[PDB]
Protein backbone atom coordinates (compact mmCIF):
# COMPACT_ATOMS: atom_id res chain seq x y z
CA UNK A 1 0.00 0.00 0.00
CA UNK A 2 0.87 3.57 0.88
CA UNK A 3 3.53 3.95 3.45
CA UNK A 4 4.36 7.20 5.25
CA UNK A 5 7.53 8.71 7.18
CA UNK A 6 8.07 10.70 9.55
CA UNK A 7 11.01 12.63 10.67
CA UNK A 8 12.69 13.11 12.94
CA UNK A 9 10.38 10.88 15.55
CA UNK A 10 11.53 13.05 18.30
CA UNK A 11 11.53 16.81 18.13
CA UNK A 12 13.00 19.00 21.17
CA UNK A 13 12.41 22.53 20.43
CA UNK A 14 13.29 25.97 22.93
CA UNK A 15 10.30 27.48 22.87
CA UNK A 16 9.80 30.44 20.78
CA UNK A 17 11.81 28.31 18.20
CA UNK A 18 10.28 27.30 14.64
CA UNK A 19 9.82 23.53 13.78
CA UNK A 20 9.68 21.25 10.97
CA UNK A 21 8.49 18.11 10.63
CA UNK A 22 8.92 15.77 7.12
CA UNK A 23 6.50 13.06 5.79
CA UNK A 24 6.99 11.38 3.07
CA UNK A 25 5.03 9.13 1.23
CA UNK A 26 5.73 5.70 -0.84
CA UNK A 27 3.41 7.10 -4.00
CA UNK A 28 2.22 10.55 -4.67
CA UNK A 29 -0.78 11.43 -3.11
CA UNK A 30 -1.83 13.87 -6.42
CA UNK A 31 -5.28 13.50 -7.19
CA UNK A 32 -5.31 14.29 -10.63
CA UNK A 33 -8.63 15.31 -11.20
CA UNK A 34 -9.40 17.06 -7.52
CA UNK A 35 -5.35 18.55 -8.11
CA UNK A 36 -5.50 17.97 -4.20
CA UNK A 37 -3.12 16.25 -1.64
CA UNK A 38 -4.41 13.98 0.74
CA UNK A 39 -2.56 14.65 3.21
CA UNK A 40 -3.13 16.06 6.31
CA UNK A 41 -1.43 16.41 9.92
CA UNK A 42 -3.35 15.30 13.22
CA UNK A 43 -1.66 16.41 16.52
CA UNK A 44 -2.57 14.51 19.35
CA UNK A 45 -1.98 15.94 22.58
CA UNK A 46 -1.26 13.80 26.12
CA UNK A 47 -4.34 11.86 27.14
CA UNK A 48 -6.54 13.61 24.09
CA UNK A 49 -7.71 11.94 20.87
CA UNK A 50 -6.03 13.50 17.46
CA UNK A 51 -7.37 17.18 16.24
CA UNK A 52 -7.10 17.91 12.57
CA UNK A 53 -4.42 20.98 11.54
CA UNK A 54 -4.33 20.83 8.10
CA UNK A 55 -5.46 19.27 5.24
CA UNK A 56 -4.91 19.37 1.89
CA UNK A 57 -1.19 19.11 2.57
CA UNK A 58 -1.51 23.46 3.24
CA UNK A 59 -4.48 24.57 4.25
CA UNK A 60 -5.12 25.41 7.46
CA UNK A 61 -7.72 24.12 9.61
CA UNK A 62 -10.40 26.77 11.34
CA UNK A 63 -9.31 27.50 14.49
CA UNK A 64 -5.63 26.36 14.02
CA UNK A 65 -2.72 29.23 14.90
CA UNK A 66 -1.04 30.68 12.01
CA UNK A 67 2.47 29.60 13.29
CA UNK A 68 1.16 26.23 11.88
CA UNK A 69 1.54 25.43 8.07
CA UNK A 70 1.70 23.04 5.81
CA UNK A 71 3.55 22.84 2.91
CA UNK A 72 4.91 20.35 -0.11
CA UNK A 73 3.37 18.11 -2.95
CA UNK A 74 3.60 14.62 -4.38
CA UNK A 75 5.45 12.61 -1.74
CA UNK A 76 7.26 15.21 -0.11
CA UNK A 77 5.55 17.25 2.74
CA UNK A 78 6.42 19.29 5.15
CA UNK A 79 4.83 20.91 8.36
CA UNK A 80 6.42 24.39 10.17
CA UNK A 81 5.71 25.81 13.28
CA UNK A 82 7.08 29.35 13.06
CA UNK A 83 7.20 30.04 16.80
CA UNK A 84 6.72 26.66 18.95
CA UNK A 85 4.58 27.20 22.24
CA UNK A 86 3.90 25.59 25.44
CA UNK A 87 0.97 24.13 24.53
CA UNK A 88 2.09 22.68 21.19
CA UNK A 89 3.78 19.48 22.94
CA UNK A 90 2.86 16.24 21.84
CA UNK A 91 2.35 13.94 19.15
CA UNK A 92 2.07 15.23 15.39
CA UNK A 93 1.18 12.39 12.84
CA UNK A 94 0.72 12.67 9.44
CA UNK A 95 -2.03 10.94 7.20
CA UNK A 96 -2.83 10.33 3.90
CA UNK A 97 -6.23 9.69 2.29
CA UNK A 98 -5.67 9.55 -1.24
CA UNK A 99 -5.77 5.59 -1.50
CA UNK A 100 -6.97 4.46 2.26
CA UNK A 101 -5.92 5.75 5.41
CA UNK A 102 -2.20 5.20 6.83
CA UNK A 103 -0.49 7.30 9.52
CA UNK A 104 3.10 8.26 9.96
CA UNK A 105 5.15 7.25 12.81
CA UNK A 106 4.37 10.17 14.24
CA UNK A 107 6.80 12.79 15.58
CA UNK A 108 6.51 13.86 19.68
CA UNK A 109 7.32 17.49 20.17
CA UNK A 110 8.96 17.80 23.53
CA UNK A 111 10.51 20.54 25.23
CA UNK A 112 14.43 21.51 24.86
CA UNK A 113 16.51 22.64 28.04
CA UNK A 114 19.74 23.14 28.98
CA UNK A 115 21.45 20.05 30.33
CA UNK A 116 20.73 19.14 33.81
CA UNK A 117 22.18 15.86 35.50
CA UNK A 118 19.86 13.49 37.40
CA UNK A 119 20.17 13.44 41.09
CA UNK A 120 20.50 9.96 42.05
CA UNK A 121 19.44 8.38 44.85
CA UNK A 122 19.01 4.38 45.46
CA UNK A 123 16.49 3.00 48.56
CA UNK A 124 16.73 -0.38 49.91
CA UNK A 125 14.18 -2.66 50.79
CA UNK A 126 11.92 -2.10 53.66
CA UNK A 127 11.28 -4.16 56.47
CA UNK A 128 8.08 -4.95 55.92
CA UNK A 129 8.64 -6.65 52.37
CA UNK A 130 11.34 -9.14 53.32
CA UNK A 131 8.36 -10.57 55.80
CA UNK A 132 7.06 -11.79 52.27
CA UNK A 133 10.29 -13.12 50.45
CA UNK A 134 10.78 -11.11 47.76
CA UNK A 135 13.12 -7.83 48.15
CA UNK A 136 13.36 -4.29 45.75
CA UNK A 137 16.15 -1.71 45.62
CA UNK A 138 15.35 1.00 43.76
CA UNK A 139 17.54 3.78 41.77
CA UNK A 140 15.76 7.25 41.30
CA UNK A 141 17.26 9.83 38.56
CA UNK A 142 15.97 12.83 39.11
CA UNK A 143 15.15 16.00 37.14
CA UNK A 144 17.52 15.45 34.24
CA UNK A 145 17.84 16.67 30.87
CA UNK A 146 17.70 14.74 28.06
CA UNK A 147 16.13 12.15 28.51
CA UNK A 148 18.60 9.82 27.80
CA UNK A 149 20.58 8.11 30.71
CA UNK A 150 21.59 4.74 31.45
CA UNK A 151 21.03 2.69 34.53
CA UNK A 152 23.39 -0.32 35.87
CA UNK A 153 22.46 -2.37 39.21
CA UNK A 154 26.08 -4.17 40.33
CA UNK A 155 25.45 -6.12 43.34
CA UNK A 156 28.92 -6.78 44.77
CA UNK A 157 30.44 -5.11 41.72
CA UNK A 158 28.55 -7.91 39.33
CA UNK A 159 26.96 -6.31 37.19
CA UNK A 160 22.75 -7.50 37.16
CA UNK A 161 20.79 -7.83 33.59
CA UNK A 162 17.28 -9.18 33.07
CA UNK A 163 16.24 -8.41 36.85
CA UNK A 164 15.66 -4.62 36.88
CA UNK A 165 12.42 -2.57 35.90
CA UNK A 166 12.75 1.21 34.55
CA UNK A 167 10.33 3.88 34.51
CA UNK A 168 10.42 7.39 33.31
CA UNK A 169 8.09 10.61 33.87
CA UNK A 170 6.56 13.02 31.12
CA UNK A 171 8.36 16.00 30.96
CA UNK A 172 7.94 18.13 33.69
CA UNK A 173 5.70 21.10 33.30
CA UNK A 174 7.36 23.24 35.04
CA UNK A 175 11.61 23.20 34.74
CA UNK A 176 11.18 20.44 31.60
CA UNK A 177 13.08 17.68 33.86
CA UNK A 178 12.70 14.09 33.09
CA UNK A 179 12.71 11.33 36.07
CA UNK A 180 13.83 7.42 36.06
CA UNK A 181 13.08 4.82 38.78
CA UNK A 182 14.89 1.50 38.05
CA UNK A 183 13.52 -1.43 40.25
CA UNK A 184 15.91 -4.26 41.01
CA UNK A 185 14.00 -7.48 42.37
CA UNK A 186 15.54 -10.44 44.00
CA UNK A 187 14.51 -12.95 45.90
CA UNK A 188 14.59 -12.71 50.13
CA UNK A 189 17.31 -15.31 50.38
CA UNK A 190 19.39 -13.99 47.23
CA UNK A 191 19.15 -10.45 48.76
CA UNK A 192 20.64 -11.78 52.18
CA UNK A 193 23.37 -13.47 50.36
CA UNK A 194 25.27 -10.19 48.73
CA UNK A 195 26.00 -7.11 51.16
CA UNK A 196 26.72 -3.76 48.52
CA UNK A 197 24.27 -2.69 46.05
CA UNK A 198 24.53 0.21 43.90
CA UNK A 199 23.51 1.74 40.95
CA UNK A 200 25.58 3.35 38.21
CA UNK A 201 24.42 5.95 36.54
CA UNK A 202 25.39 7.33 32.96
CA UNK A 203 24.45 10.74 31.45
CA UNK A 204 25.39 13.43 29.33
CA UNK A 205 25.40 16.55 32.46
CA UNK A 206 27.99 14.05 34.59
CA UNK A 207 31.85 14.47 34.01
CA UNK A 208 31.73 10.25 35.29
CA UNK A 209 29.50 7.51 35.46
CA UNK A 210 27.79 8.47 39.37
CA UNK A 211 27.91 5.23 41.50
CA UNK A 212 25.55 5.23 44.28
CA UNK A 213 25.55 2.24 46.58
CA UNK A 214 24.83 0.67 49.67
CA UNK A 215 25.60 -2.10 52.36
CA UNK A 216 23.12 -4.25 53.35
CA UNK A 217 22.44 -3.91 57.12
CA UNK A 218 24.04 -0.61 57.58
CA UNK A 219 22.18 2.43 58.97
CA UNK B 1 -21.92 20.53 18.01
CA UNK B 2 -20.95 17.10 16.94
CA UNK B 3 -20.04 14.78 19.02
CA UNK B 4 -18.82 11.14 19.32
CA UNK B 5 -18.87 9.41 22.59
CA UNK B 6 -17.32 5.95 22.69
CA UNK B 7 -18.35 3.63 25.95
CA UNK B 8 -15.96 3.17 28.70
CA UNK B 9 -13.12 1.30 29.22
CA UNK B 10 -12.94 -2.74 29.07
CA UNK B 11 -11.37 -5.54 31.15
CA UNK B 12 -11.29 -9.14 29.53
CA UNK B 13 -9.44 -11.85 29.69
CA UNK B 14 -7.85 -13.60 26.87
CA UNK B 15 -10.12 -15.40 24.81
CA UNK B 16 -13.31 -13.52 25.16
CA UNK B 17 -14.92 -11.14 23.01
CA UNK B 18 -15.73 -6.77 23.79
CA UNK B 19 -17.97 -4.69 22.44
CA UNK B 20 -17.32 -0.91 22.26
CA UNK B 21 -20.40 1.56 21.28
CA UNK B 22 -19.21 5.12 19.04
CA UNK B 23 -22.77 7.64 19.83
CA UNK B 24 -23.02 10.11 17.26
CA UNK B 25 -25.15 13.66 17.41
CA UNK B 26 -25.41 16.82 16.00
CA UNK B 27 -25.24 15.65 12.22
CA UNK B 28 -26.84 12.56 10.15
CA UNK B 29 -25.08 9.72 11.21
CA UNK B 30 -26.22 8.17 7.88
CA UNK B 31 -24.34 10.69 5.85
CA UNK B 32 -20.75 10.20 6.75
CA UNK B 33 -18.45 6.65 6.97
CA UNK B 34 -17.71 5.94 10.70
CA UNK B 35 -13.74 4.87 11.44
CA UNK B 36 -11.89 3.28 13.47
CA UNK B 37 -8.10 3.53 14.73
CA UNK B 38 -6.35 1.84 17.00
CA UNK B 39 -3.56 3.22 19.24
CA UNK B 40 -1.43 0.69 20.89
CA UNK B 41 0.34 2.30 24.52
CA UNK B 42 3.03 4.34 23.39
CA UNK B 43 2.71 3.27 20.29
CA UNK B 44 1.41 5.27 17.24
CA UNK B 45 -2.09 5.42 15.01
CA UNK B 46 -3.72 2.28 12.75
CA UNK B 47 -6.37 3.27 10.48
CA UNK B 48 -8.59 -0.23 11.11
CA UNK B 49 -11.67 0.26 8.47
CA UNK B 50 -14.37 1.71 8.10
CA UNK B 51 -18.31 1.10 8.32
CA UNK B 52 -20.82 3.09 5.56
CA UNK B 53 -23.33 4.05 7.95
CA UNK B 54 -26.31 4.04 5.47
CA UNK B 55 -25.56 0.49 3.83
CA UNK B 56 -23.74 -1.23 7.23
CA UNK B 57 -20.93 -2.61 5.14
CA UNK B 58 -17.70 -3.06 6.61
CA UNK B 59 -14.27 -2.38 5.06
CA UNK B 60 -11.23 -3.99 7.27
CA UNK B 61 -7.62 -2.71 6.76
CA UNK B 62 -5.39 -5.43 5.99
CA UNK B 63 -3.45 -6.15 9.40
CA UNK B 64 -7.21 -5.93 11.16
CA UNK B 65 -9.42 -8.58 8.79
CA UNK B 66 -10.45 -11.67 11.21
CA UNK B 67 -11.12 -11.14 14.50
CA UNK B 68 -12.75 -7.20 14.30
CA UNK B 69 -16.54 -6.36 13.27
CA UNK B 70 -17.82 -3.06 12.34
CA UNK B 71 -21.33 -3.33 13.27
CA UNK B 72 -23.92 -0.56 13.27
CA UNK B 73 -27.27 0.95 14.66
CA UNK B 74 -28.60 3.74 12.67
CA UNK B 75 -32.06 3.65 14.98
CA UNK B 76 -29.42 5.00 18.23
CA UNK B 77 -26.70 6.58 15.91
CA UNK B 78 -24.02 4.04 17.23
CA UNK B 79 -21.63 2.10 15.41
CA UNK B 80 -19.90 -0.75 17.36
CA UNK B 81 -16.47 -2.14 17.04
CA UNK B 82 -16.33 -5.58 17.90
CA UNK B 83 -13.36 -7.74 18.75
CA UNK B 84 -13.53 -11.94 18.95
CA UNK B 85 -11.35 -13.89 20.71
CA UNK B 86 -9.24 -11.21 22.61
CA UNK B 87 -5.54 -11.75 23.09
CA UNK B 88 -2.98 -9.87 25.28
CA UNK B 89 -1.72 -7.69 21.81
CA UNK B 90 -5.45 -6.11 21.65
CA UNK B 91 -4.71 -4.25 24.59
CA UNK B 92 -5.08 -0.43 23.22
CA UNK B 93 -6.86 2.81 22.73
CA UNK B 94 -9.80 2.50 20.22
CA UNK B 95 -10.70 5.63 18.51
CA UNK B 96 -14.11 5.93 16.23
CA UNK B 97 -13.69 9.00 13.79
CA UNK B 98 -15.86 10.35 11.11
CA UNK B 99 -15.00 10.78 7.87
CA UNK B 100 -15.58 14.13 5.98
CA UNK B 101 -15.85 14.45 2.56
CA UNK B 102 -14.34 16.69 -0.36
CA UNK B 103 -10.97 16.90 2.33
CA UNK B 104 -11.53 13.12 3.39
CA UNK B 105 -9.91 14.07 6.87
CA UNK B 106 -10.90 12.96 10.43
CA UNK B 107 -12.38 16.71 12.06
CA UNK B 108 -14.62 14.50 15.05
CA UNK B 109 -13.07 12.07 17.06
CA UNK B 110 -14.35 9.66 20.39
CA UNK B 111 -12.63 9.99 23.20
CA UNK B 112 -11.40 6.75 22.84
CA UNK B 113 -12.37 3.32 24.46
CA UNK B 114 -9.45 1.20 26.35
CA UNK B 115 -9.81 -2.41 25.93
CA UNK B 116 -7.36 -4.11 28.54
CA UNK B 117 -6.79 -8.15 28.23
CA UNK B 118 -4.74 -9.82 30.70
CA UNK B 119 -4.98 -13.17 32.27
CA UNK B 120 -4.75 -11.82 35.69
CA UNK B 121 -6.80 -11.37 38.73
CA UNK B 122 -8.18 -7.93 40.39
CA UNK B 123 -5.73 -7.45 43.23
CA UNK B 124 -5.02 -4.59 45.57
CA UNK B 125 -1.58 -3.29 46.00
CA UNK B 126 1.31 -3.26 48.72
CA UNK B 127 2.58 -0.47 49.91
CA UNK B 128 6.31 -0.28 51.62
CA UNK B 129 8.23 2.71 52.35
CA UNK B 130 11.25 3.92 50.56
CA UNK B 131 13.06 5.47 53.19
CA UNK B 132 15.20 8.74 53.25
CA UNK B 133 18.72 8.60 54.53
CA UNK B 134 22.13 10.02 53.90
CA UNK B 135 22.20 8.23 50.65
CA UNK B 136 19.08 9.87 49.84
CA UNK B 137 19.75 13.93 50.77
CA UNK B 138 21.72 15.84 47.99
CA UNK B 139 22.22 19.26 48.85
CA UNK B 140 19.95 19.79 51.99
CA UNK B 141 16.81 17.91 50.07
CA UNK B 142 16.50 14.61 50.23
CA UNK B 143 14.10 12.01 48.51
CA UNK B 144 11.44 9.80 50.35
CA UNK B 145 8.67 7.74 48.68
CA UNK B 146 6.63 4.82 48.48
CA UNK B 147 6.56 1.48 46.39
CA UNK B 148 2.80 0.44 45.08
CA UNK B 149 3.79 -3.27 43.81
CA UNK B 150 1.52 -6.16 42.75
CA UNK B 151 -2.10 -4.89 42.21
CA UNK B 152 -4.44 -5.69 39.31
CA UNK B 153 -5.84 -3.49 37.19
CA UNK B 154 -4.95 -0.13 36.68
CA UNK B 155 -5.58 2.58 38.15
CA UNK B 156 -3.72 3.29 40.96
CA UNK B 157 -3.67 6.89 42.83
CA UNK B 158 -1.29 7.81 45.09
CA UNK B 159 -1.47 11.14 47.13
CA UNK B 160 1.15 12.68 49.63
CA UNK B 161 0.05 13.75 53.31
CA UNK B 162 -3.69 13.77 51.82
CA UNK B 163 -2.87 16.07 48.76
CA UNK B 164 -1.29 18.63 50.89
CA UNK B 165 1.84 18.08 49.35
CA UNK B 166 2.78 18.29 45.47
CA UNK B 167 6.04 20.38 44.89
CA UNK B 168 8.60 17.78 44.43
CA UNK B 169 6.25 14.94 43.56
CA UNK B 170 7.37 12.73 40.98
CA UNK B 171 4.62 9.38 40.50
CA UNK B 172 6.40 7.10 37.76
CA UNK B 173 3.90 5.05 35.80
CA UNK B 174 3.15 1.31 36.38
CA UNK B 175 5.38 -0.86 34.88
CA UNK B 176 3.65 -4.48 34.06
CA UNK B 177 5.56 -7.49 35.81
CA UNK B 178 6.39 -10.42 34.66
CA UNK B 179 3.95 -11.86 37.33
CA UNK B 180 1.10 -10.18 35.31
CA UNK B 181 0.57 -7.24 38.13
CA UNK B 182 1.36 -3.99 38.01
CA UNK B 183 4.30 -2.27 40.24
CA UNK B 184 5.13 1.80 40.45
CA UNK B 185 6.92 4.25 42.95
CA UNK B 186 5.90 7.48 43.90
CA UNK B 187 9.05 9.74 44.51
CA UNK B 188 8.80 13.23 46.68
CA UNK B 189 11.77 15.72 47.29
CA UNK B 190 11.68 17.45 50.72
CA UNK B 191 14.23 19.92 52.80
CA UNK B 192 15.93 17.52 54.74
CA UNK B 193 15.60 20.01 57.64
CA UNK B 194 12.41 18.90 58.23
CA UNK B 195 12.83 15.62 58.56
CA UNK B 196 12.68 15.42 62.52
CA UNK B 197 9.24 18.18 62.15
CA UNK B 198 7.23 17.06 59.30
CA UNK B 199 5.45 13.84 58.78
CA UNK B 200 5.58 12.16 55.21
CA UNK B 201 2.65 10.07 54.46
CA UNK B 202 1.78 8.52 51.00
CA UNK B 203 -2.06 7.36 50.53
CA UNK B 204 -2.51 5.16 47.87
CA UNK B 205 -5.72 4.40 46.74
CA UNK B 206 -6.50 1.15 44.13
CA UNK B 207 -10.58 1.36 43.03
CA UNK B 208 -11.17 -2.07 41.56
CA UNK B 209 -9.75 -3.56 44.70
CA UNK B 210 -11.60 -1.11 47.39
CA UNK B 211 -8.01 -0.60 49.13
CA UNK B 212 -6.93 2.19 50.75
CA UNK B 213 -3.58 2.30 52.41
CA UNK B 214 -1.77 5.21 54.21
CA UNK B 215 2.14 4.35 54.73
CA UNK B 216 4.00 6.85 56.84
CA UNK B 217 7.42 7.05 55.29
CA UNK B 218 9.85 7.28 58.71
CA UNK B 219 13.59 7.93 58.13
CA UNK B 220 16.15 5.04 58.76
CA UNK B 221 18.40 5.48 61.62
CA UNK C 1 -20.90 40.01 -23.43
CA UNK C 2 -21.65 36.72 -25.34
CA UNK C 3 -20.19 33.51 -26.63
CA UNK C 4 -16.42 35.21 -27.80
CA UNK C 5 -16.47 36.06 -24.20
CA UNK C 6 -16.50 33.49 -22.69
CA UNK C 7 -12.95 33.28 -20.07
CA UNK C 8 -14.41 36.34 -18.95
CA UNK C 9 -18.30 35.39 -17.84
CA UNK C 10 -16.99 32.12 -16.29
CA UNK C 11 -14.27 34.60 -14.33
CA UNK C 12 -17.30 36.58 -12.97
CA UNK C 13 -19.46 33.79 -12.55
CA UNK C 14 -16.41 31.86 -10.61
CA UNK C 15 -16.46 35.05 -8.16
CA UNK C 16 -19.91 35.24 -8.29
CA UNK C 17 -19.56 31.58 -6.14
CA UNK C 18 -16.88 32.80 -4.19
CA UNK C 19 -18.87 35.61 -2.61
CA UNK C 20 -21.53 33.68 -2.18
CA UNK C 21 -19.77 30.97 -0.89
CA UNK C 22 -17.89 33.43 1.55
CA UNK C 23 -21.40 34.83 2.64
CA UNK C 24 -22.61 31.43 3.54
CA UNK C 25 -20.28 30.31 5.71
CA UNK C 26 -19.20 33.94 7.64
CA UNK C 27 -23.05 34.65 8.69
CA UNK C 28 -26.45 32.33 9.44
CA UNK C 29 -28.56 35.42 8.41
CA UNK C 30 -27.24 34.87 4.53
CA UNK C 31 -29.71 32.31 3.95
CA UNK C 32 -29.52 33.37 0.22
CA UNK C 33 -25.99 32.75 -0.35
CA UNK C 34 -26.32 29.15 1.67
CA UNK C 35 -28.82 28.23 -0.95
CA UNK C 36 -26.99 29.75 -3.86
CA UNK C 37 -23.51 27.67 -3.08
CA UNK C 38 -25.99 24.61 -2.26
CA UNK C 39 -27.79 25.17 -6.08
CA UNK C 40 -24.17 25.09 -7.40
CA UNK C 41 -22.92 22.36 -5.55
CA UNK C 42 -25.91 20.33 -6.75
CA UNK C 43 -26.34 21.39 -10.43
CA UNK C 44 -22.84 21.49 -11.01
CA UNK C 45 -21.90 18.36 -8.75
CA UNK C 46 -19.23 20.30 -7.08
CA UNK C 47 -17.98 21.42 -3.60
CA UNK C 48 -15.58 24.04 -2.65
CA UNK C 49 -13.44 27.17 -4.07
CA UNK C 50 -10.20 26.85 -5.41
CA UNK C 51 -9.36 30.07 -4.50
CA UNK C 52 -11.12 29.84 -1.01
CA UNK C 53 -10.11 26.54 -0.04
CA UNK C 54 -9.57 27.20 3.76
CA UNK C 55 -13.79 27.71 4.00
CA UNK C 56 -14.22 24.13 2.75
CA UNK C 57 -14.37 22.55 6.45
CA UNK C 58 -16.84 25.37 7.01
CA UNK C 59 -18.70 24.43 4.14
CA UNK C 60 -19.22 21.24 5.09
CA UNK C 61 -20.18 22.48 8.92
CA UNK C 62 -23.01 24.24 7.67
CA UNK C 63 -23.99 21.33 5.54
CA UNK C 64 -23.67 23.13 1.79
CA UNK C 65 -22.53 20.17 0.26
CA UNK C 66 -25.00 17.16 -0.54
CA UNK C 67 -22.98 14.29 -0.47
CA UNK C 68 -21.31 12.06 2.74
CA UNK C 69 -18.48 9.98 2.99
CA UNK C 70 -20.17 7.05 2.78
CA UNK C 71 -19.70 6.36 -1.35
CA UNK C 72 -16.21 6.55 -2.34
CA UNK C 73 -17.41 8.78 -5.45
CA UNK C 74 -18.04 11.61 -3.49
CA UNK C 75 -14.96 11.72 -1.16
CA UNK C 76 -13.00 13.38 -3.99
CA UNK C 77 -15.20 16.37 -4.94
CA UNK C 78 -14.26 19.20 -7.20
CA UNK C 79 -13.96 22.40 -6.54
CA UNK C 80 -16.73 24.60 -8.59
CA UNK C 81 -14.01 26.86 -10.59
CA UNK C 82 -13.21 23.49 -12.12
CA UNK C 83 -17.18 22.57 -12.95
CA UNK C 84 -17.79 26.19 -13.92
CA UNK C 85 -14.84 26.24 -16.56
CA UNK C 86 -16.60 22.44 -18.10
CA UNK C 87 -19.88 24.19 -17.77
CA UNK C 88 -18.94 27.44 -20.25
CA UNK C 89 -16.25 24.81 -22.19
CA UNK C 90 -17.85 21.55 -24.00
CA UNK C 91 -15.52 19.22 -22.72
CA UNK C 92 -14.56 18.61 -18.97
Amino acid sequence: DIVMTQSPLSLPVTPGEPASISCKSSQSLLHSRTRKNYLAWYLQKPGQSPQLLIYWASTRESGVPDRFSGSGSGTDFTLKISRVEAEDVGVYYCKQSYNLYAFGQGTKLEIKRTVAAPSVFIFPPSDEQLKSGTASVVCLLNNFYPREAKVQWKVDNALQSGNSQESVTEQDSKDSTYSLSSTLTLSKADYEKHKVYACEVTHQGLSSPVTKSFNRGEC
Amino acid sequence: QVQLVQSGSELKKPGASVKVSCKASGYTFTDDSIHWVRQAPGQGLEWMGWINTETGEPTYADDFKGRFVFSLDTSVSTAYLQISSLKAEDTAVYYCARLSPVVVIFIYWGQGTLVTVSSASTKGPSVFPLAPSSKSTSGGTAALGCLVKDYFPEPVTVSWNSGALTSGVHTFPAVLQSSGLYSLSSVVTVPSSSLGTQTYICNVNHKPSNTKVDKKVEPKS
Amino acid sequence: TGFVNKDQIAKDVKQFYDQALQQAVVDDDANNAKAVVKTFHETLDCCGSSTLTALTTSVLKNNLCPSGSNIISNLFKEDCHQKIDDLFSGSH
